[PDB]
């Protein structure tokens, strides 16, 4: 256990960034980045967003997102699918950009299906999608697997009318992993290579509940400092608290200003505040 | 290996 930070705060963790033993950051995101474009957070404790559901009389409302389920029971989900693309990447997507644009970013492993990791213009090759997307759909059944389009299925999900595949009738499925679903050969090939050369762990909006993406937090070497901004502490291994806490620094607030608290240290704070302006203004004149 | 939780 190398000691790197010379104290475990936001601007040890900054003064590590800019310092040459920094090359090589991989982040970890999950819902709480996307909450201030509007997408709800739908495992947290308060969420609002199954309100609608309630004619469905679902077992729980996680339910909805498993496959099993979800394969006997779609309508729920495309129901929730047509409430919720209309979403700008939020100042936290940005700051990835930003550590890309300034060579920092190793990778960005995100359980979101939102894309909007892409669209704030992290290429392919920076990205793993450990949850798949929205942006592509597919009949189900093996024997076909017919592809369509997202443009096909935001026709049918407005309609209200159950995707289905035109050729052979099968249930026409988002490209997003379920639970119960295996996760992309991707997220697995990735790991092995990435997580051997990081120099700093930055975790956002993400309670790591969710497996086997949680247990990213433990593939790093144990002397790799890991930031946690969130709205509390989570990922308890993370030692933040104890006597023999060495490398985990939390943040506990929202992600966005996380993200502009830590740029401010590392004087990108204005050049980040731009990059979001130009960037919304961009898609508004869209 | 499947997701979970
Ligand atoms: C695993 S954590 C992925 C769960 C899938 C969540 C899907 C949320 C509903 C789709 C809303 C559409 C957003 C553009
Ligand atoms: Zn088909």
């Amino acid at each position: 256990k190398e000691r790197l930070l010379d104290e475990l705060t936001l601007e040890g963790v900054a003064r590590y960034m800019q310092s040459e033993r920094c090359r090589r950051v991989i982040c970890l995101v999950g819902a709480g980045i996307s909450t201030s474009a509007g997408i709800p957070d739908f495992r947290s404790p308060s969420t609002g967003l199954y309100d609608n559901l309630e004619k469905y009389h679902l077992p729980y409302p996680e339910a909805i997102f498993e496959i099993s389920y979800f394969k006997k029971h779609p309508e729920p989900f495309f129901a929730l699918a047509k409430e919720l693309g209309q979403f700008k990447p939020t100042i936290c997507h940005y700051f990835m950009r930003l550590l890309k644009d300034k060579g920092l970013l190793l990778r960005c492993y995100t359980q979101n299906i939102d894309t909007l990791e892409r669209i704030a213009g992290l290429e392919q090759e920076d990205l793993v999608e450990a949850h798949g997307t929205f942006y592509t759909s597919h009949c189900v059944s093996a024997s076909c697997r017919h592809e369509y389009p997202l443009s096909w299925m935001k026709e049918k999900i407005f309609s209200e009318v159950t995707p289905k595949c035109e050729d052979c009738q099968s249930l026409v499925k988002p490209d997003i992993v379920f639970f119960g679903e295996s996760l992309p050969a991707r997220f697995f090939s990735c790991m092995q290579s990435d997580f051997l050369k990081v120099d700093l762990l930055l975790v956002m909006g993400t309670s790591l509940q969710v497996q086997p993406f949680a247990s990213l937090i433990s593939k790093a070497p144990l002397s790799t400092p890991r930031l946690l901004i969130n709205k509390e502490k989570a990922g308890q291994g993370m030692d933040f608290d104890s006597k023999k806490a060495y490398r985990d620094v939390a943040w506990l607030g929202e992600c966005d200003q996380g993200c502009l608290a830590l740029a401010e240290l590392l004087g990108w704070k204005k050049e980040l505040e731009d990059l979001v302006r130009r960037e919304h203004a961009s898609i508004d004149a869209q | 290996p499947k997701k979970t939780g």
